[PDB]
């Protein structure tokens, strides 16, 4: 089975991704 | 307080702890409609007041005009909207909305 | 000296915190054009939880020396000018095509 087809079931039955956001929250340099 | 693709919305972008700066920063959410019920995250495309720099900004258009910049196509970021002060403002031009994945896509492709 | 696909560790707090102590391994997505002319690399995390989502990816590697797994839901842009970063190792070849597919998956309008 294809990984978009797999990712387009498991969202459309109702599957949740929950996670936190990953440990990179400060910005350097050029980021904004 | 419900989001969409190609939604501009004033998004808290400092980081969540040790931090007193709590000003809001226009954004242009990029993911699809499936993707943000999925995982209550946005990717999006941070707003910048100036003009024209670089060949990867997109100058900003909306329907209501309310929002004015320029896109910054490089600095993608995917934000927890549970985890961030948030505001919807406005709406990408239809006409515009083609030329952002298109721009996406060209970081994206790969070569031999 | 970067090219997508690479893993890389990254100085994700360089300025705060304790020295060298928040140095994780990303996964470069975004291609050579891109990181020449902006010297930013797109980033996924390769996490040490399990896997749990059919858009994780177990992480499998030319040379063997990380271990974890890629979540393609979070992705960031980091400015390389300002980072330490170092190479580490590089995706396999055979997962290049699922890594692009799935964020395909999230950009393409529903």
């Amino acid at each position: 089975k294809s990984i978009e087809d797999r990712i387009k079931n498991f969202f459309q039955s109702g599957g949740k991704y929950t996670e936190l956001e990953v440990d990179w929250e400060e910005r350097v340099g050029r980021e904004i | 307080m419900n989001i969409k693709q190609f939604d501009i919305l004033y998004i808290d972008l400092n980081p969540t702890r040790g931090r007193e700066k709590h000003n809001v920063r226009p954004c242009l959410v990029i993911n699809n409609q499936m993707s943000i019920d999925g995982t209550n995250f946005v990717w999006v495309l941070p707003i910048t007041t100036r003009g024209l720099r670089y060949p990867t900004d997109i100058q900003l258009k909306t329907k209501k005009g309310l929002v004015s910049g320029v896109i910054d196509t490089v600095q993608i970021r995917a934000l927890d909207l549970k985890a961030r002060q948030y505001n919807y403002k406005d709406e990408l031009q239809d006409n515009l909305k083609n030329d952002i994945l298109k721009a996406i896509k060209t970081y994206l492709k790969p070569t031999l």
